[PDB]
Formats: C-alpha cells, structure tokens, sequence
RNA sequence: GAGACUCUGGCAUGCUAACUAGUUACGCGACCCCCGAGCGGUCGGCGUCCCCCAACUUCUUAGAGGGACAAGUGGCGUUCAGCCACCCGAGAUUGAGCAAUAACAGGUCUGUGAUGCCCUUAGAUGUCCGGGGCUGCACGCGCGCUACACUGACUGGCUCAGCGUGUGCCUACCCUACGCCGGCAGGCGCGGGUAACCCGUUGAACCCCAUUCGUGAUGGGGAUCGGGGAUUGCAAUUAUUC
C-alpha cells in the first residue's frame, strides 16, 4: 500500500527532486536534515511552507530530496518549490481536491513562485563588448 | 506565525504609518508581510509595480553600491539584521516606526526643474510626487552612514543606526536633513 | 509594440469567406482546423494569424455589410 | 548517529583534539617551514594544524571514497594573487597530502585500495562516528 | 522565373565600370535563398586586365 | 600585562615596542615576514604578546639566531645569499652589510664592463623592460 | 652543399603552411584543417560548414 | 580509420577531399 | 540469439538519418525476434569564428560557422547472415554505417 | 586630520574608568570604547571578553564582523 | 526591401525509446562489515558488484506533433484600421542570423599559381647560411590590468555550475588517473582514453562560519632591484615563462 510520487522544482540551472510517501513524518534532504544544508541566514526561507501550513499536515509523510546544479541560492529556491508541488500533487491523487484548494490559496497569497517556475535564463554574449548589451569604449578622435 | 509575521523577532503590526500621501506606496504595515528580505523580485518589469515591494527589501537593494560590492544581498542582510537589533537597545522600540518616520520626514516637498529657457539657465520651483519622495529618502539615508564609515573605526551597522535615529526625529545633524532643507532653500529662492 | 496584419493575411481571409462561408462559424479553434484542411499554407504561425482575422471578421458580417 | 546530522565546522574540532590525545602519527619534521600551498603567503596562524588536516581528510573520505593524493590536492586548492596581473586558481601541495595519508594508513583508519585511492578502513568508522555521538549527545548540537 | 547578370572591369576606357542586366522576379534576403538560387562567380582574363562575372 | 613596554634597539635599528613581535622585528633591513615567524618558533617565544616580553634573556636568544640561522636547523633554500659567488657558503646578510653587498656587486659588474653594469650606471631598467612610454622623469 | 637545409625547422610558424594557398600567416590548426583564413572562408561550404547564428 | 581517428576529424577531411 | 551485433549511424541530414532507421527497424521487426530501440546520443557542435574581412582594417566584425553531427546506435540478437543481408538496403545519402561483429 | 596617539595597553586610568561606568551603558561595542577612551581596539575587544567572564555585562549576538553586548539589565 | 523565413530560449507526468549522454524507485539482488547509533527495528549514504530476463517520469538524451492568434471581456475610436486595463496562461519579445536601388577614386597587388603595366634578373630585389634588429628613450596620444582599504587584508574549516577540447596534422604531435621521491621548476614507474565508457560527480572562485589586525602610506599596495633553483629547445645575453 505504497504512495510514491516524485516532483521537480526547477530553477535557472538547478534541478531539485523530491520523492514522497507516507512514512513517519520526515523532511530529509540529501542525507541531511532540513536545518543544516547551506547558509543559515536563508534557513527561514526554507521553513516558510513549514510554518505556513504547520506540522499537522506533514505528519504522515516522509520525503527525500535530492538536488543538482546551479549555485548556492538557486539550489535553495528550487527545494523551496519542489516540496510544495510534491505536497499538493500528493493530495490531488490521494485526497479530495477540496483539500488541495484549501491549501493552494494560502501559498499563492504569500508568494507565487512557490509553485510556478521563473523563466529567466542567462543570455548570450556578442562580439564588440564583454557582454550582451555593453560595448567597448570609443575614442571619437 | 499563521497570524503574525516577524523578521524572526519583531512584528509588522503595532506600527501606524501616519500620513495619507505616503500611504499606497509603503509595504510595511500591510498584512501582506514577509519573514525576510529578498524574494525572487519580479518587481521591475512594469512601471508602477515597484510600489508593491517591501520597504526593507527596497532598502536592502540600495546598500550594495560603488562597485566593490555588487551582488551581495546576504552581506546586506547581515547589516540590516544587525542594524535593527542595535536600534532596539538604544530606544526599546520597533525599528519599523523609526524607519517610516525617517522616510516620512526625509522626502523633499519641493524642487526646481532644469528649465534653462532654451540655453539660458534659470530654473522654476515645482512639486514632487509621492514615489520620488520615497526614493530620494532611501538614497539619502544610504549615502549617509557610508561616507561616514568610510575611513573610520565605526562600522556600517552603527553608522546606519546613528543617522537613522537622528532622521526619524528632527536632529538637524544628519546628512538626510542637511540636504533636504538645502533643496527647499534653493526652491524658495527661485520660486 | 504594435500588431497590424499585412496584405497576404487579409486577402486570403477575404477569399476564404467568399468561398466557404458555410463551413465556418464563430469559434476560433474550429475555424483554425477547417482552414488547415482546405488550404495548404507552409507555416503553423501563418495558419494562426489568418484565422484570427477571419473570426474578428465574421462578427462584422453578422450585421452590416 | 551519522556525521551528517551535526554542525560540521565543529565535528572537525572534536576529532582533532581526540586524535591529538592518543597521538600515534609521527608528524613530519617540517611542520614549521611550510605554507601548505604555492598560492599562500604565510604559514598557518595555528601551531597545531597537521591534526586538523587529517580530520578534514578522513571526514572527506567518509563521504567520498576512492580519492587519491592529487584529488585531495585539488580539494584544498584556492585562489592565487599574482599581483598586478589577474588572479587564477592554484592546487594544494602534493607533499603534505601524501604524507598525511601515510600516517593514517599507519594508524589503521585507512587502507590503500584497488583501482587507486584510499578508502577509510572497516574499523576507523567507530572512532569517526562515535565521536559524532559524544559531540551531538554531550549537549545540543 | 527570373535571372540576373553582372559584369565589371575595364570597359571602353581606362576607368573601371560596372553593368547589371535583369529580367523577371528575384529575391535577395531571407532563408529560402539557400535553395531557390543558383549562383556562380568567375574571372575572365584579358590583355588589359581582368573581368568579374556573376550570375544568378 | 608587563607594562614596561620598553622602546628598544637592535643592531643600531630602533624597534617600535608597540607592534607584535612577528612584525616589530621586521623593521630591520634584511628580515621579513617569513624569517620573523620561523625564528620565533625556534626561539619558543609566545607570539600573543607585544614587545613587553623582551627581557634581555629573550632577545639575545633571538639575536644569536639572527646572525647564525644555519645550525638552528633552518633549511638552506630559505636564506638570502645562497652559494655566494666568492666565499661560497650559505649565510644570510643582515642590516648594514646588505648595503655593502649591494654596492660591491654593482662595481663588480662596472669594472668588468658587462651589459648590466652599464645600465645600472646609466640609470635604466635592466630586466628587459620597455622605455618608450614608461619611466618618464 | 650539406649546409643547404641545415636549419632544424621541426616546429614554429615557419614550419607549417596553408595547404592550398601556401601562406604562413593566420592559420587554423583545428581538426587538421591547416588552412589559411581567407581561403577557408572562401570555400567553407563543400566542407559542410554553414552559419545559422 | 587505420589510425583510428575521431569522427570529427573524419567528416572534415571527407569534405577537404571534394574541394 | 547467436551473435550480438551493434550498428552505428553518424550523419548530418537528420531526415535522411531518421528515415533509414525506420527502414532498418522495419525489416528487423519484420524478420527477427527482438532487437532494440534507437539510443539517441547527444549531438556534437563544431564551432569556428573568424574575422569576416581578409585584410585587417575596417570595422571589427566576426562570423561564426558551425556544423552539427547527429548520432544513433542500435543492436540485434541474431546470426551474422542477417547483417550481410540488411546492410545493403539503399543507404544512399551521406550516412556512415559502422557495425561490429560481436559486442565491440 | 584625525591623527591621534592611542594606547597599546591600559594605564591604570582607563582601568579606573572601565571597571566602572562602561557597564553603565545601554549599548556596548568595541568601536565605541575606542571612541570614548583612547585605545586601539584589540583591547576594546579583549577587555569586554573579560568583562563578560567576570559577569558584569550581557551578550546579544556575536559574528566575525560585529559583536554586541548589553547592560546587565538592573532588575 | 520591411514582414513572412532559419537557429536558439521558455511549457508538456502526453508519444517514442535507451550502458557509448544516463538514473530512480523496489528486491537490497550485496553494500563493508558494524559501516555508526541502540539492548534492538529505523535512519544514513556516494561510489564501490555484474551479466544487462526489476521502470523511464525529472537533468542533460533527441525526434515527431501540440501550444499564442490582440483569441474572451470593459472602455476609446470615420465605431474601419487599430489602442489601454484585465480573466486563464509563457500576452507584442531576451535574442540573433539573412538584407534592396545607386554609390565612396574607402581599404586590401604583404591571402591567393586573381591579374595588367613598369623595375630587376648570375657581382641578383631570386634562393640558402652566421649574427643583429623589429622591444632601441629629454617627450605627446589611445584600448586595458592592478589598487587607493575595516561593506576590509591574512589563517583555517563548509558548500554548489556550464560552453569545450583531447594521440600519428598537407610534414610534425595529446588530456591525464594511481603510486614513489621534493616547495616547483618538478622527476621515475606503470594504467585509461580516437572520447560525455578515461581524466570527470570537471570536489572553481567570489561567496559563507569562526581566529589575528584597528585608521597607523599601516600587516593597505606590490613597481624596482639582488641571490639561488629548476623546465622548452639546436640555442634563454638585452634577464622569453615558473
């Protein structure tokens, strides 16, 4: 009586995946807890959906997160994203959708990148300058 | 936490942004608060979308400046978080009120345009919009502490707090005020 | 930042109506399909823009020549 | 418990102090005439640095076996200031990297293994994981 | 449907000149000009100098 | 502690008794940051302190190391004049002799009329530099 | 006589040359192409190279 | 080929042939 | 099964290349037991840049040539009688078939 | 123009002024102690370490950049 | 000609299929052996064990088709052309590539066995060899690198990418694991790779967490100059790099 479901939380070049199932209430990432990943300044930003839904709902759920690519910060904002999409999809399949509407509203009210991605990617250099828009200097004389 | 939003410690409530004009542009007292500085920050695509940005996040953005420090949000959060804490000791009061009070009484009310009469330089007083008051306030405060802390033994956190307290109240010995009164002086001259 | 249709788009929209006014209606995604079926355009995007002007045009044909 | 459940700037500190106490290393003589990398400018500020270097290494060996000298050398490589000319990257130091491993190999926490590398022994993990336990269970970590 | 011919060099004089003779419809820009044109350039030698030929 | 800070002298060279030892001794011409630290380890002197810990017993222990670093087990890839051209032995030239070595080395080249000696004499770059644009006076 | 070709070329830029134009300045050593630059651009299409960007 | 050359260098020389 | 053969295809005209695959897997699904599905390798991209002028002077502009290479591979379980049969199936355009005899 | 001479160590007069009336502040930071009393700043840091050990002041937050202490909170 | 067109980017839990791009759940089929805990279950793991009869969705794998058209709505409008704010969703879009008629005494005979006309041709402007110089310094001009410090410099510990290239070349030659010796200049041995199979999970920096320093031309800054080591080659002086 297993309840597997896997979801991705893409960012600029990051790729963060979470495998979800019933278990005994655990929020692990990559062989490490939710508290000791990467800079403790942004630790609160990971705990947003935690505090924002609480702990009653995460009771009968164990997840394992894995992530690859990008940088420090983007690798966060993906994990912030993969958690929620994994959560909401679990309910739609194993709970009534009256549940998922109850919880999707709160998320979208606080912030809208919790679910839908950000399509910005870095662009290409051109001959003449060091970057896309800038250009080298000109004497006029 | 599903009823209160702190910065970890202190709250966005219990503060009254006290004006009508400077309403509608400051996101501090709103129940749409955030636990932390910067989110992603889509707030630059349209024209008036920047009004719906939390005021501390606006402030955080402005600090990193003069080239030696670009793309250093996290550094600036350290400054801000240390900065609001040092405010708390010196007066035992929510720094948010101390912040809005400065932003309120730091936006110039009057200015002169550069209407040089087609090449014959002579200006003319005009009025100022809310959103520009808010911006020049922050810019003046940020380029306060900075030049004060450049070659000194004080750090940005203390110098930021010092100018910030002296601008909330009328201290008449802070960079923000000494310039604001100057601009009003010039406008009244060629009024 | 502007969107005007060219002669190729307009003229074909005219000819299509003047033949097949019965096949078509007021729905874009059906009007899209029939144009594909009768006519052989080289491009998916050109297919789109023609039909969008067709449908705008039918609402005018409802009343007023 | 596992070493992946603590603050790992501090686990290293406990390990070195333990490792200094038993003390069966035969540290090299040249522990005061070196710099630890071409791209440095000084020798360390801390007088006892050899012992920490072992802790970081074996800690790294736990997470990722099959890693030899040059690989460990790349790990501790860093930024190089060439003065007026721009910065670059520089690798660590072959010498201390090699000789540190040999002392641990002497100490029976690590064995030179097939297909190149050093995998930490099947009996070094006791010390490597119990010490986490005291660290994490002496007080709240 | 269309064609184009061009010729340049020393032509009735000591100064250099150029000629372009056309007929029919012709395209210049885009990217069906990679399979709807058949270009060719050549070089004729003469006692005076050289003449370039182009044809499309 | 030890509040007898004692501005002092070493080899006719004044030391400011306010800086740490690893950097106060560096005033002497011929001593740097490397040589400063390493000898202070061979002298067992703690480096937490200022120049307050410079009783005569401690300094002379450092000074004897200054003029003779070799038998105190300091390796030979570390000294200034390694395998001197005359009197070919390892040793380190220190203040007020370093100037003498610098001087005589130049006149060596001058009297012998080598390419480098002329350019030191004329007052120009010598390591193959350029002069069309830089070095203006 | 024996001193004719005495110089050990063996390396450098006065050893190689554009296979077609028999030139020495501005060559391309990538994938054995070993071709002068102007010469490459000239043909550049029978080889299969094109440009899209 | 005999010398076991990369596919990259192969296609290139195959073009140089035809030129 | 008898021999474990492997076939490789490198070319540039994708449509020609995706065609011959369909042809060969058709004959393989025609007269065989079980073969493979096409394992699509990532493309290579050769990139060159030059100055667009022969001389030095002018404005400093650049050009960027390239060519892509498309690559596929498949295997079959069968006696080698079959490969000598089906390597002849009208592979006209520029398409390099490279085939091993047993697992190499 | 701010060209001053400071003190490497105490001189028994700052100690008279530091064992008392420095804990009689609201804010405590080393840069401020250099401002009030003429010292370098290594001593601003080191004295307060002791002064916490002796137990007269209180801690708030430490960082490798800024460290913050407090009054003992007379209560 | 502009537009249309080509390439790229952004979306799909829908199709297609996979050790030579390559995993992820299960069995743990093994992890080693305690690999920790603990008196146990349970957690932990990146690579190490394979043939390849335990799925492919989510990286990059890459082909097909789909999708966005001012389409729905409120105003504005010669109520035509069309414009502004919005509902779902990516709402003109990063972006480049291609580029017309007529022209400039623009540049290139030092890119071409593309070429006219003039000059020279055995005591040569040809073609080889030895050495030197193209870098020479009272000054002026421009494209840039480093820094003028505490939002910092130094010393230790934590943690994450992507575009790429790589061995026999048209006349001469690779990227490197592992070990042993020394700081590197390194140097000896064996291995892999005609390549996402080896380097390679490309353990990159800035960042981040903690010690030292405290406004001092100061440990900021690193020009200049001395001395010693090694490496490329036939050859390092006018120091070729380290």
């Amino acid at each position: 009586p297993l309840q597997s479901v896997q979801v991705f939380g893409r960012k600029k070049t990051a790729t963060a995946v979470a495998h979800c199932k019933r278990g005994n209430g655990l929020i692990k990432v990559n062989g490490r807890p939710l508290e000791m990943i990467e800079p403790r300044t942004l630790q609160y930003k990971l705990l947003e959906p935690v505090l924002l839904l609480g702990k009653e709902r995460f009771a009968g759920v164990d997840i394992r997160v894995r992530v690859k690519g990008g940088g420090h910060v983007a690798q966060i904002y993906a994990i912030r994203q993969s958690i929620s999409k994994a959560l909401v999809a679990y309910y739609q399949k194993y709970v009534d959708e009256a549940s998922k509407k109850e919880i999707k509203d709160i998320l979208i009210q606080y912030d809208r990148t919790l679910l839908v991605a950000d399509p910005r990617r870095c662009e290409s250099k051109k001959f003449g300058g060091p970057g896309a828009r800038a250009r080298y200097q000109k004497s006029y004389r | 936490t599903p009823d209160i939003k702190l910065f970890g410690k202190w709250s966005t409530d219990d503060v009254q942004i006290n004006d009508i004009s400077l309403q509608d542009y400051i996101a501090v007292k709103e129940k749409y608060a955030k636990y932390l500085p910067h989110s992603a920050g889509r707030y630059a695509a349209k024209r008036f979308r920047k009004a719906q940005c939390p005021i501390v996040e606006r402030l955080t953005n402005s600090m990193m400046m003069h080239g030696r420090n670009n793309g250093k949000k996290l550094m600036t959060v350290r400054i801000v978080k240390h900065a609001f804490e040092i405010i708390h000791l010196l007066t035992g009061e929510n720094p948010l009120q101390v912040l809005v009070n400065a932003i309120i009484n730091s936006g110039p009310r009057e200015d002169s345009t550069r209407i040089g009469r087609a090449g014959t330089v002579r200006r003319q007083a005009v009025d100022v919009s809310p959103l520009r008051r808010v911006n020049q306030a922050i810019w003046l405060l940020c380029t306060g502490a900075r030049e004060a802390a450049f070659r000194n033994i004080k750090t940005i956190a203390e110098c930021l707090a010092d100018e910030l307290i002296n601008a909330a109240k009328g201290s008449s010995n802070s960079y923000a005020i000494k310039k604001k009164d100057e601009l009003e002086r010039v406008a009244k001259s060629n009024r | 930042m502007g969107r005007v249709r060219t002669k190729t788009v307009k003229k074909a929209a005219r000819v299509i109506i003047e033949k097949y006014y019965t096949r078509l209606g007021n729905d874009f995604h059906t009007n899209k399909r029939v144009c594909e079926e009768i006519a052989i355009i080289p491009s998916k995007k050109l297919r789109n823009k023609i039909a969008g002007y067709v449908t705008h045009l039918m609402k005018r044909i409802q009343r007023g020549p | 418990v596992t070493v992946k459940d603590v603050n790992q700037q501090e686990f290293v500190r406990a390990l070195a102090a333990f490792l200094k106490k038993s003390g069966k290393l035969k540290v090299p003589e040249w522990v005061d005439t070196v710099k630890l990398a071409k791209h440095k400018e000084l020798a360390p500020y801390d007088e006892n640095w050899f012992y920490t270097r072992a802790a970081s290494t074996a800690r790294h060996l736990y997470l990722r076996g099959g890693a030899g000298v040059g690989s460990m050398t790349k790990i501790y490589g860093g930024r190089q200031r060439n003065g007026v000319m721009p910065s670059h990257f520089s690798r660590g130091s072959k010498s201390v990297a090699r000789r540190v491993l040999q002392a641990l190999e002497g100490l029976k926490m690590v064995e030179k293994d097939q297909d190149g590398g050093r995998k930490l022994t099947p009996q070094g993990q006791r010390d490597l994981d119990r010490i986490a336990g005291q660290v994490a269970a002496a007080k709240k970590k | 449907k269309g064609c184009e011919v061009v010729v340049s060099g020393k032509l009735r004089g000591q100064r250099a000149k150029s000629m372009k003779f056309v007929d029919g419809l012709m395209i210049h820009s885009g990217d069906p000009v990679n399979y709807y044109v058949d270009t060719a350039v050549r070089h004729v030698l003469l006692r005076q100098g050289v003449l370039g030929i182009k044809v499309k | 502690p030890e509040k007898f800070q004692h501005i002092l002298r070493v080899l006719n060279t004044n030391i400011d008794g306010r800086r740490k030892i690893a950097f106060a001794i560096t005033a002497i011409k011929g001593v740097g940051r490397r040589y400063a630290h390493v000898v202070l380890r061979k002298a067992d002197i703690d480096l937490t302190k200022r120049a307050g810990e410079l009783t005569e017993d401690e300094v002379e222990r450092v000074i004897t190391i200054m003029q003779n670093p070799r038998q105190y087990k300091i390796p030979d890839w570390f000294l200034n004049r390694q395998k001197d051209v005359k009197d070919g032995k390892y040793s380190q030239v220190l203040a007020n002799g370093l100037d003498n070595k610098l001087r005589e080395d130049l006149e060596r080249l001058k009297k012998i009329r080598a390419h480098r000696g002329l350019r030191h004499f004329w007052g120009l770059r010598v390591r193959g530099q350029h002069t069309k644009t830089t070095g203006r006076r | 006589q024996q001193l004719y070709w005495s110089h050990p070329r063996k390396f450098g830029q006065g050893s190689r040359s554009c296979r077609v134009c028999s030139n020495r300045h501005g060559l391309i050593r990538k994938y054995g192409l070993n071709m002068c630059r102007q010469c490459f651009r000239q043909y550049a299409k029978d080889i299969g190279f094109i440009k899209l960007d | 080929m005999a010398v076991q050359i990369s596919k990259k260098r192969k296609f290139v020389a195959d073009g140089i042939f035809k030129a | 099964a008898i021999h474990r053969i492997r076939i490789t295809l490198t070319s540039r005209n994708v449509k020609s290349l995706e065609k011959v695959c369909a042809d060969l897997i058709r004959g393989a699904k025609e007269k065989n037991l079980k073969v493979k599905g096409p394992v699509r390798m990532p493309t290579k991209t050769l990139r060159i840049t030059t100055r667009k002028t022969p001389c030095g002077e002018g404005s400093k502009t650049w050009d960027r040539f390239q060519m892509r290479i498309h690559k596929r591979l498949i295997d079959l379980h069968s006696p080698s009688e079959i490969v000598k049969q089906i390597t002849s199936i009208s592979i006209e355009p520029g398409v390099e078939v490279e085939v091993t005899i047993a697992d190499a | 123009r701010d060209k001053l001479n400071n003190l490497v160590l105490f001189d028994k007069a700052t100690y008279d002024k530091l064992c008392k009336e420095v804990p009689n502040y609201k804010l405590i930071t080393p840069a401020v102690v250099s401002e009030r009393l003429k010292i370098r700043g290594s001593l601003a840091r080191a004295a307060l370490q002791e002064l916490l050990s002796k137990g007269l002041i209180k801690l708030v937050s430490k960082h490798r950049a800024q460290v913050i202490y407090t009054r003992n909170t007379k209560g």
